[PDB]
């Protein structure tokens, strides 16, 4: 769930991505987290390389950060009216210290 | 999976296909794709030995991030100051 709806282009202090994950009967859950941050511009999908941040989730929360840097220089464009237009994608990937298994959650 | 006759009539045509799916044998099949992996495992110089993996990737450039999940035998712990080490 991002804090906000969108990404303003001037935002200086980047995209916020927050990782809220459960257990299905209510309780909380440990564990360390996998964000990629994709641009989906209709059918073509760009991914970003050096946006591959692993975070440790605990008690079920999170939160990773995508400074506009990484955003300009992914594209091999420099403009910013250009990515006017275009979306993003979050592919947060949960792996429990147990290791059991993983879920990839994609907004 | 067996022959069968076709018989046809009257005016018009049409088109008759028929797909069989089956489960055929694979060949060569690498239960290890993408990611060569040799664990080699020796007593050391209380019970321990010396734990060793070596890996590698079987891509053209450097893989992106890995995990290398482990499960140790039944009533076997790692040793403190080797993860202390390999930590930082």
């Amino acid at each position: 769930e991002p804090t906000e709806k969108f990404y303003y282009i001037y935002n200086e202090k980047g995209l916020e991505v927050t990782i809220t994950a459960r257990f299905l009967y209510g309780k909380k859950v440990e564990g360390t987290a996998f964000v990629i941050f994709g641009i989906q511009d209709g059918e073509q999908r760009i991914s970003l390389p050096e946006s591959l941040k692993r975070i440790p989730i605990e008690d079920g929360s999170g939160e990773v950060v995508l400074s506009r840097k990484v955003l300009l220089d992914g594209v091999q464009n420099p403009r910013a009216e250009d990515l006017v237009g275009k979306s993003l994608y979050v592919s947060a990937t949960v792996i429990l210290h147990s290791g059991s298994d993983m879920v990839q959650a994609e907004r | 999976n067996e022959g069968f006759t076709v018989t046809a009539e009257g005016k018009g045509q049409g088109t008759l296909s028929v797909v069989t799916m089956y489960h055929a044998k694979a060949k060569d099949q690498l239960t290890c794709n993408k990611f060569d992996l040799k664990v080699t495992i020796k007593p050391a110089p209380k019970n321990t030995m010396i734990l060793e993996i070596c890996t590698r990737y079987r891509g053209d450039q450097d893989a992106t991030m890995s995990i290398l999940d482990i499960s140790m035998m039944t009533g076997f712990a790692p040793d403190t100051d080797d993860l202390k080490q390999l930590a930082n």
